[PDB]
């Protein structure tokens, strides 16, 4: 059964390449564009079910991580801006709830 | 990533997969050498990528 | 600050002098004080700081008493109830720190979790208790009459002066004609059969959100203020907050 | 020999840490009111003719 | 090196209490004996009564 | 319930109330009664502390921590991981510089509020020369180099 | 200097959107820092201003224990304690596009 | 009246470098060797000669005054003495003046 | 010499106001006084104030309120509601109860305004009211009765033995006032930061101006409270 | 004119009244008035009524509030705790403060009624209240100062910087209301069921009428409702 649909898992991320609706041909998913709620729709709508997105994991940063390789700033829900201390953020979510 | 969001996610506790993927990946930066070669890399060393 | 507000003002030329005004407590004090308030915000933080949450900045103002007043919807932040927890102020000094404090730390702008990116700043008991009352609907029997059942409004505006003459129940299903999305995403006039806590419900809500036609509960709250924080921006959703916390 | 590139060690020596405002190339730029600049180039270009 | 209330205190004094060593005096001394022989004296006649 | 109904009190407590702002009746019944309430011995009088400036440690040059030694707030490891989440470089440069143990930053800071002139700029705090003498006394050769 | 008599930035804090904020830089650090450093500019140019204010009414008092009230002294500095911060103003400059501001750096 | 304004500013610095320390710089970093294992006088409760709180080598405790009390305020920065060898400056000296 | 101590407010400062709405400013109050002040002035401007509004419609061509209308765009349910929002100020004096004819053709948008020429003792303050969108070649014949009400009357309890037959009931908005509010913030005198400051807001049709409704209800109170006067007591 | 058809009320109605407790009727009263009048009389009536108190008391041999005096039962806190529900009642007209100087001996029960010969611009009206129990030949030589104020002022606010030695600075409770009650019932006029009558109890603490304390109440209301005139608008 679906816990998490794939549309609030992809959203927020950055679309890896050119995605097209496989029925009705046209570019849903831009690459190097960040997929806001618009794009989880037509997802939703299209008969997509796995996604290619850029994540941290597979980044080649000299030195941390950068805007398009992470995605989406979940305090803003913009995109992520140059300088945020993004590992702080996220240990501080992951801990936080360990209570 | 999975199996540990899989704690958080049995009680209700919801985390996007962006912060596990920052803390795995710093959980993946060295490799363990085998072969010391030509190299200033001795054996059995854990050096950064 | 005060200090210099009172070496300016002419009343005193020296330090200590003017720390003697003020460990005296005079109506001076609290005047310039008034003033030196205003785009000074403060820190406060309740340990301990699990998330960057635990630390808000907020703008202070003058009270009576030796106790802190607190918004509510900030509590989930905090993880601060009021039954003895205790809170630190820290007064940032320089330009940028205050700064700092008005554009990344404010409570207004921490609405949304940077955990998961739902919104954190969520009405709770009472105000989600008050809401859920106000916008439940009750259906009449012969027993229990409610007032002003299927009366047709032709705005929210005829709703409030009904309900402000005594003429139709909070609870009471009515219809009226209001702004909706239809199935291309326009918004145009309708009649929507909705309650009147409903019809004052959306009296706050932006109209780029649409209506809104549920019974308020937490999730349903959660929900709604995420997506009016999609279409409109912080300042609007803050107010938005204010509005139903109210 | 340690550089002071991370947080904790700026943090520790006090200095500005390298996240968020105190990034390192925000510490060389140099402001001034808009019109001020053009009179000040206004004239400079009325003395230069 | 005076005892000054913290900007907290305000009360009312309601008891002050001084303890203080009977200086060591020749004269003293001498007093201190004819009052032991008199204290003698009445706790003898107590110890009688 | 029978002394209740003995001395004509709702049964349940559950009466009807009147606001005292407007007069208006209560939608609901309402619990009403006597209840037994404490006063507990943590008073806000006790509580309450407010510090600008005041006595620093011989030590480590940092306020002295209690009421009664009129020190200051901690701002410990979490509060320093939510500010550099948040990203203030400056507030964090402040908290860990001059309102701690920058001698001369903190007394020209002061200044400077009092006058009205720009912040001084932060020097190095006094605990991380603590910090190093400790080094030296364990005989490590710590070098600051620009 | 501004014409601080009709000035339309905010007297107290306010919630303004970062959108606005930081669409001029795509960065709100960055914004911050430029907003910042014209504050320490506007905050220098008001105390100079004030200054010349004040020595006009330079009442020449030799007692110093006593408490003068000269009233048009506290009129100036009540006239210059209710307008908007420096930051304040700053943020109103920035918000308006009247902030000129260069990289050293990545002009070199 | 205000702190007097230190013009030394504090030399910055982007590295710190750590290592074994040799005794030359031991010694020459040093002030003085310490020959007793006194703290304070018991019967004077007053800083020891060349003992863990000697004056000689950590710097005077009274500020702008030497142990013997003869130069006294700021006229006689930098004078020793002729009997308690003791400068005359800032008993702030005593947080950087090692033995 | 009863009211020495007391804190008294300097007089009602009016902020912003329109011929619509209007924000009132009452200070410093003593603690409590907003509270009374704010719902009495509430509670006699939302009691069921007089005007003027419409009762009945009758349309030629419909017999039933779920009916079509040839050529107009609108049911007659949009059509009474937008017919009950048609606001009248009385021009000449004692006239109660009037009954309209209006017969319109030849324009693209029937509104409010239209039906001025075949109105008498009314006048309509808001004659840009779009009461119906019709076609070209259609005419629209309606009678409409214009009456005197107090608050929000419903149609089941505004029909009226003496509306001519076929004529449609219509719930009335009589109230000249459209919402009143009232804020209470703290307002300082020295060092007491617990001094009252009372906002007032009047929204209200046009027919009265909202600094009038606020003299009147005023007016009001202070007529009932002059009873409890020692003269005015047995 | 609208406003004219409004049923305006006859006038106040004692129907009982001691010089304690009061009941009034307000009839008739249009449907909604009722409320508003009780509740706004009820907060001006408990809320900013004037009194008399005693605001600082001397005994001999006292030094501070926490002690005691010898012979006597009952602590000087005690002895503060019964003074503060001494309640006075003007006697002479134009007297704001008054100095009492009271010598009592030889009664093993030193009460509130023991001061009238003492006192001679103010009656005492709860004569009966037990100040404190003392021996048949203890002596207290105290000394009040009783004042005129409204609500309840702390013992900080009556602290006196030129008060003589041994002075105690009593908290202040003014309020001559106690308690207040108001019921709205269903009175008709004529062919109307629907008019108001609105029924007051009063229990004051006998300093003032219930009368006098509805009449100065009314004209409190009053008066803030006069600066709502269009002449003091701006
Ligand atoms: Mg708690
Ligand atoms: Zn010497």
């Amino acid at each position: 059964e679906v816990v998490e649909t794939l549309g609030e898992r992809i959203l927020g991320r950055v679309s890896l390449h050119d995605v097209y609706n496989p029925l009705t041909e046209e570019l849903i998913l831009k690459a190097g564009q960040e997929i806001s709620e618009a794009d989880v729709k037509k997802v939703e709508a299209a008969p997509i079910e796995k996604v290619e997105v850029r994540s941290p994991l597979t980044c080649e940063a000299a030195q941390g991580i950068c805007a398009k390789c992470y995605g989406r700033n979940l305090a803003t829900n913009k995109m992520v801006q140059r300088g945020e201390a993004v590992g702080v953020v996220a240990a501080q979510s992951i801990g936080e709830p360990g209570t | 990533v999975n199996e540990v969001q899989e704690v958080y996610r049995l009680q209700g506790v919801k985390i996007n997969d962006k912060h596990f993927e920052v803390v795995v990946r710093q959980m993946m930066r060295k490799v363990q050498i085998q072969d010391s070669g030509d190299t200033t890399f001795l054996e059995n060393q854990l050096v950064h990528k | 600050f005060i200090i210099r507000k009172l070496i300016e003002r002419g009343i005193v030329k020296t330090v200590k002098s003017a720390k003697k005004i003020i460990d005296k407590k005079e109506p001076v004090v609290w005047d310039i004080l008034e003033n030196v308030l205003k785009g000074h915000p403060v820190l406060l933080n309740r340990a301990p700081t699990l998330h960057r949450l635990g630390i808000q900045a907020f703008q202070p103002k003058l009270i009576e008493g030796k106790a802190i007043r607190l918004h509510p919807l900030a509590c989930t932040a905090f993880n601060a109830d009021f039954d003895g927890d205790q809170m630190a102020v820290h007064l940032p000094l320089g330009p940028e720190a205050i700064l700092e404090a008005q554009l990344l730390m404010l409570a207004s702008q921490n609405i949304l979790n940077p955990a998961n990116g739902s919104p954190i700043t969520v009405p709770s008991q009472d105000m989600v208790l008050g809401l859920y009352y106000m916008t439940k609907e009750k259906r009449s029997t012969p027993e229990e009459p409610v007032i002003g059942e299927g009366l047709t409004f032709y705005s929210s505006e005829e709703v409030e002066i009904a309900f402000n003459e005594r003429k139709v129940a909070l609870n009471a299903i009515i219809k009226v004609r209001t702004k909706d999305f239809n199935e291309a995403g326009e918004l145009v006039n309708k009649i929507i059969e909705t309650t009147v806590g409903r019809v004052l419900f959306n009296t706050v809500v932006p109209e780029q959100a649409g209506y809104i036609n549920t019974v308020l509960n937490k999730k349903s709250l959660r929900n709604i203020i995420g997506d009016i924080l999609a279409v409109t921006d912080v300042p609007t959703t803050a107010d938005f907050l204010d509005k139903i916390k109210t | 020999v340690d550089t002071l590139e991370g947080l904790k060690e700026n943090v520790i020596v006090g200095h500005k840490i390298p996240a968020g405002t105190g990034m390192r190339d925000y510490d060389s730029i140099i402001v001034g009111s808009k019109e001020e600049y053009d009179e000040i180039m206004a004239r400079k270009e009325e003395f230069k003719f | 090196a005076s005892l000054k209330a913290s900007p907290s205190l305000r009360g009312v004094v309601i008891d002050k209490k001084l303890f203080s060593r009977s200086i060591k005096d020749k004269r003293k001394r001498s007093e201190d004996k004819e009052a032991i022989s008199r204290l003698e004296m009445d706790y003898e006649v107590k110890f009688q009564q | 319930n029978e002394l209740t109904d003995k001395a004509g009190v709702p049964r349940f407590g559950h009466t009807y109330l009147y606001d005292g702002g407007t007069g208006q009746r209560f939608d609901q019944a309402a619990t009403v009664g006597v209840i037994y309430m404490l006063k507990l011995g943590h008073m806000v009088d006790d509580k309450m502390h407010a510090r600008s400036i005041g006595p620093y440690s011989l030590i480590t040059q940092q306020p002295l921590g209690g009421k009664a030694q009129f020190g200051g707030q901690r701002f410990g490891e979490m509060e320093v991981w939510a500010l550099e989440a948040y990203g203030a470089s400056a507030t964090l440069r402040e908290i860990l510089t001059v309102k701690s143990d920058d001698v001369i930053g903190r007394a020209k800071t002061y200044e400077s509020i009092v006058k009205g002139e720009t912040m001084p700029e932060p020097g190095l705090p006094e605990s991380f020369n603590v910090l190093m003498h400790e080094l030296k006394g364990l005989g490590l050769d710590i070098r600051l180099e620009e | 200097m501004q014409d601080l008599k009709n000035t339309k930035a905010p007297v107290s804090t306010a919630t303004l959107n970062r959108n606005e904020f930081d669409s001029k830089t795509g960065n709100i650090y960055e914004a911050i820092s430029i907003a910042s450093k014209r504050a320490v500019q506007i905050n220098s140019d008001i105390k100079k201003e004030l200054l010349e204010k004040l020595e006009e009414f330079a009442t020449y008092s030799d007692s110093l224990e006593e408490v003068f009230e000269n009233k048009e002294q506290i009129e100036v500095s009540k006239f210059y304690e209710k307008l908007p911060k420096p930051h304040a103003l700053a943020v109103q400059e920035w918000l308006e596009d009247k902030i000129y501001y260069r990289n050293t750096e990545k002009d070199a | 009246m205000a702190r007097i304004k230190d013009n030394n500013a504090p030399k910055r610095f982007n590295k710190i470098s750590i290592g074994l320390a040799s005794p030359e710089s031991i010694l020459a970093e040093s002030r003085g060797e310490v020959l007793k294992p006194e703290t304070i006088n018991y019967r004077t409760h007053k800083p020891e000669r060349d003992g863990l709180f000697c004056e000689r080598i950590f710097g005077p405790v009274k500020d702008y005054e030497c142990a013997c009390g003869k130069y006294k305020r700021i006229r006689y920065r930098g004078i020793v003495c002729d009997r308690c060898g003791v400068e005359v400056t800032e008993k702030k000296v005593r947080r950087d003046r090692v033995g | 010499m009863a009211l020495l101590n007391f804190q008294k407010p300097d007089k009602v400062i009016m902020i912003d106001s329109t011929d619509f709405e209007g924000k009132f400013e009452f200070r410093p109050l003593e603690p409590g006084y907003g509270l009374t002040v704010g719902n009495a002035l509430r509670r006699v401007l939302l009691s069921s104030l007089e005007g003027f509004a419409i009762t009945s419609v009758r349309i030629d061509g419909v017999e039933h309120e779920f009916s079509v209308v040839p050529g107009v765009v609108e049911d007659v349910t949009e059509i009474i509601l937008n017919l009950k929002q048609v606001r009248f100020k009385r021009q000449i004096d004692d006239v109660e109860s009037e009954t309209v004819s209006i017969s319109v053709s030849g324009k693209e948008q029937l509104t409010a305004g239209d039906f001025q020429k075949f109105i008498s003792g009314y006048q309509v303050l808001n004659p840009d009211l779009v009461i119906c969108n019709m076609g070209p070649k259609v005419s629209i014949n309606m009678e409409i009765v214009i009456e005197k009400g107090r608050g929000y009357v419903p149609a089941e309890e505004n029909k009226k033995s003496n509306a001519p037959l076929g004529s449609i009931a219509v719930d009335s908005v009589y109230t000249p006032v459209k919402n009143v509010k009232y804020s209470i913030e703290n307002y300082r005198v020295e060092q007491k930061t617990d001094y009252e400051k009372l906002v007032f807001e009047i929204i209200t049709d046009g027919s009265i101006h909202p600094k009038d409704a606020l003299t009147e209800a005023a007016k009001v109170l202070i007529h009932h409270f002059m009873l409890f006067s020692d003269e005015r007591i047995t």
